[PDB]
């Protein structure tokens, strides 16, 4: 994981 | 439809900060609340960009504080997570809700809780933010937080939940 939520992009998002 | 591509400017104008561009696209009858490719409006790109006098243009133009995308969330998700404080309080003020959960059961105190910044928390936790919200793990602001090494953050939920 990581990576801030936005448009295209879920708060738990994999790794 | 006969406006699509006005909304469509409309979107881009919010997301790129062209406050000028905006203004003009609502007194032309441009959708405030017309959608993007993920379910983005107007208020979500000038909320997750951080343009605050769009935020506010669009509000008072009619924009669903409350508007959800694909993801779940709401502008104030995006503004919580990247740390546009002014913008978080103005979208309260307005009638944001203060514990909208997204697809994921992830609300914007959650957000806040592991960014690690102390003052969203706070603000949210004033507003009203629900310290026992449990997203799709069963995990809440606190877990978020002490798992992050936001100790002072967790403390802060930790008696808040008292």
């Amino acid at each position: 994981k990581s990576i801030r939520i936005g448009p295209g992009q879920a708060f738990y998002a994999x790794p | 439809g006969p406006g699509s591509d006005l909304g469509k400017k409309l979107l881009e104008a919010a997301r790129a900060g062209q406050d000028d561009e905006v203004r003009i696209l609502m007194a032309n009858g441009a959708d405030v609340n017309a959608d993007d490719n993920t379910g983005e409006t107007p208020l979500h790109l000038a909320a997750y960009e951080g343009h605050l006098e769009i935020v506010e243009v669009l509000l008072k133009t009619g924009a669903d504080v409350n508007a959800e995308d694909m993801m779940g969330f709401t502008p104030l998700h995006l503004a919580a997570a990247w740390g546009h404080l002014e913008i978080v309080e103005v979208l309260l003020k307005h009638g944001a809700d203060v514990n909208a959960q997204d697809n994921q059961g992830v609300t914007p105190l959650h957000l806040a809780a592991y960014e690690g910044h102390l003052e969203f928390v706070e603000v949210l936790l004033k507003h009203g933010a629900d310290v026992n919200a449990q997203d799709k793990f069963g995990k809440t602001p606190f877990d978020l937080a002490i798992d992050n090494g936001n100790e002072d953050i967790a403390e802060v939920l930790q008696k808040a939940a008292k």
